[PDB]
């Protein structure tokens, strides 16, 4: 409860980092399969 | 958990919520777990795209831990701020900014054969009053050639352009002869360090003046945001900022099960812990376990 | 050996991060006094068991270099964990590659493909993709060749791992990486880029790499 | 029983770079027709080949791949 930590309190809070991660978890498997199925 | 390509980007990184992901992974390898094989796959397009989206998970918390030097006097808080962004980009895997934008020029214009095409495929990365100032020099040199200047160097018409393209660069304020003699090297290291110590006084005057120009825009944005806000009545401000706090909690509370939104509401509950911990002992601050 | 005389006696005056850098720089310089390495690892290895996460992974990789070159063994839970952490810190230095080390590895992998016989452009590009076998610790080796049971590894060291003076010999950190890869079953032929990119043509660059492999492992 | 065609590449071809090229181009004609060739150089292409059959064109260049890659990535992140 109270008196949390230091390494829990050192993180910047409302940074993105998990929109970038959520895009990177939905862009990378969806573009790894695009390059293995590609003919012009 | 991590997919091991995150945890390799977070090894030399220094921020908090990544190093507690590394310390939790380094404790798991110590407890008899085997390390995943690093995939030697996903050829050049997917490999350089994962670097784009893994370095931005190192840059994005790192930018938020760098205090801006707003309203400060001196050049040392700007040389602190810029050096914190140098050391942040190095933790995210970037090289020197001189090395990284020169890589961006040769990547955009590997197949530019004319100097008017290299001035229009590297248009986004050059200052526009410098890119235009190289178009009066390209149009002046085009008069004595009356043929398109090629991106050769051995062509005499390129040396007629580079006789006057260098004439702008010194007039812009940047010593082009100390830049060009740095990246060419020298024979003896004694006179290679006379050009190294004159490149790095340009470069330190280069990275400061655009870290300072990035600060003076935030100083002028915050002063125009505040002076737009001091003109309001206090009741308008209290309900304008209560709707924006409500609509942005609501955007993170509709998205349920998503990783970013459940981490968003753990930050709201940790902001409220900071206000509740200061409210218990306000001359000491928040309570840390120590 | 006045320096290693102080290190076997005063290794309680060191933090565990300072004793790793003490043992590593001895093993890089060829120190055989294993009673010093018993002293230096007696600071580190008790600290790793109570906190495995207290040392940074770049210093755990410096310990696996120090415990394999000098050969002084570690505790059974530590010495395998420090062996796993060499696979991490060599992979993280591969992901964050300098793009002159990327352009040199792909230049050496081209010059080691034409050395092994590849007369055409579509023959090298399927060969350099076959050299990227994975290490026994999970790492990635860029140029790994196998003939039966004999393995050679080719190492390229650009300028960042070269000494900044005029003879320009590589630093001790690359013999660190080679002597760990040799203890996994490889023969490391170092290719320094002050010498490799001094060559004028690609076939001369193949005459540099093939001379480098046969002076290390003559079976290839 | 021929097909007149033109291959535009970024570099002049090898003896094996040609032999692998026809075998992939042989399934773009609907027969066992011998596409004869024509050879051209265009360094504006970033390697690969583009084959123009004088009624249709197949662009298997990389400089069309790395722009059709970006058009798919920039379309996909505008959803995510």
């Amino acid at each position: 409860a109270d008196a949390k930590a230091l390494d829990e309190l050192r993180k910047p809070k409302f940074s993105s980092k998990y929109l970038i991660q959520h895009v990177s978890q939905k862009l990378i498997p969806a573009v790894k399969e695009w390059e293995k199925s590609y003919q012009p | 958990a991590v997919s091991k390509k995150e945890v390799l980007y977070f090894l030399s990184s220094k921020d908090a919520e990544s190093s507690t992901a590394v310390k939790s992974y380094l404790k798991s390898l110590y407890a008899g777990a085997q390390v995943e094989a690093t995939e030697t796959d996903a050829s050049e397009l997917i490999a350089q795209l994962e670097k784009k989206y893994l370095s931005a998970q190192v840059v994005e918390p790192g930018v938020h831990n760098i205090a801006l030097p707003l309203g400060e006097s001196g050049s040392a808080p700007v040389k602190r701020y810029a050096a914190e962004l140098f050391n942040l980009g190095a933790q995210a895997g970037f090289e020197c900014p001189f090395i990284e934008v020169s890589k961006k020029f040769g990547q955009e214009t590997a197949t530019s054969e004319t100097v008017k095409d290299v001035l229009n495929k590297t248009k986004s990365y050059v200052s526009a009053d410098y890119n235009a100032a190289l178009n009066e020099v390209l149009s002046s040199v085009e008069a004595e050639i009356n043929g398109p200047v090629l991106f050769d160097g051995k062509t005499e018409g390129f040396k007629k352009f580079a006789a006057k393209a260098k004439a702008v660069a010194v007039s812009r304020g940047l010593p082009a002869d100390t830049i060009l003699a740095y990246c060419a090297g020298s024979a003896n290291e004694d006179a290679a360090d006379k050009v190294s110590k004159e490149f790095f006084t340009w470069f330190e005057s280069a990275y400061t003046a655009d870290a300072a120009a990035e600060v003076k825009a935030i100083e002028a944005e915050a002063a125009s945001i505040l002076d737009r806000h001091l003109a309001k009545p206090v009741a308008q401000i209290r309900k304008e900022q209560a709707s924006a706090y409500a609509s942005l909690l609501k955007r993170a509370e509709t998205a349920k099960g998503a990783k970013w939104a459940e981490k968003y509401l753990e930050d709201v509950k940790a902001v409220q812990w900071f206000d509740a911990s200061v409210a218990e002992a306000p001359a000491s601050g928040p309570k840390v376990a120590a | 050996k006045a320096i290693v005389d102080a290190l076997k006696a005063s290794a309680g005056d060191l933090a565990p991060a300072q004793a790793v850098e003490a043992a590593y720089g001895l093993a890089l310089s060829g120190a055989t006094d294993a009673e010093a390495f018993k002293a230096l690892f007696g600071v580190v290895a008790p600290a790793i068991e109570k906190a495995p996460d207290a040392l940074e992974v770049s210093s755990l990789a410096q310990l696996h270099v120090a415990s394999t070159i000098s050969g002084a063994k570690l505790p059974a839970a530590v010495g395998s964990f420090v062996a796993k952490a060499f696979g991490l810190a060599a992979d993280a230095a591969r992901l964050k590659r300098s793009s002159a080390e990327s352009a040199l590895v792909a230049d050496v992998a081209a010059a080691t493909a034409v050395a092994f016989g590849a007369q055409y452009r579509p023959e090298v590009a399927s060969a350099v993709a076959s050299y990227v076998k994975t290490a026994p610790d999970g790492s990635v080796l860029d140029i790994a060749i196998t003939k039966g049971d004999a393995k050679v590894l080719v190492q390229a060291v650009p300028s960042s791992l070269l000494t900044s003076t005029t003879p320009a010999k590589p630093l001790g950190h690359v013999a660190a990486y080679s002597k760990v890869r040799e203890a996994q079953g490889y023969a490391v032929a170092v290719v320094p880029a002050n010498e490799f990119e001094a060559l004028p043509d690609q076939k001369a660059k193949a005459q540099y790499v093939l001379a480098a492999i046969k002076k290390v492992a003559p079976s290839f | 029983k021929e097909v007149y065609c033109t291959v535009i590449t970024a570099e002049p071809l090898d003896k094996l770079e040609r032999v692998e090229l026809t075998k992939k181009a042989e399934k773009f004609v609907d027969a066992g027709f011998k596409l004869v060739m024509q050879e051209k150089i265009d360094k504006k292409l970033l390697g690969g080949f583009v084959i123009e059959f004088s009624d249709r064109r197949v662009d298997m260049s990389t400089a069309k791949k790395v722009e059709e890659f970006n058009n798919f990535v920039n379309k996909l992140v505008l959803s995510i």
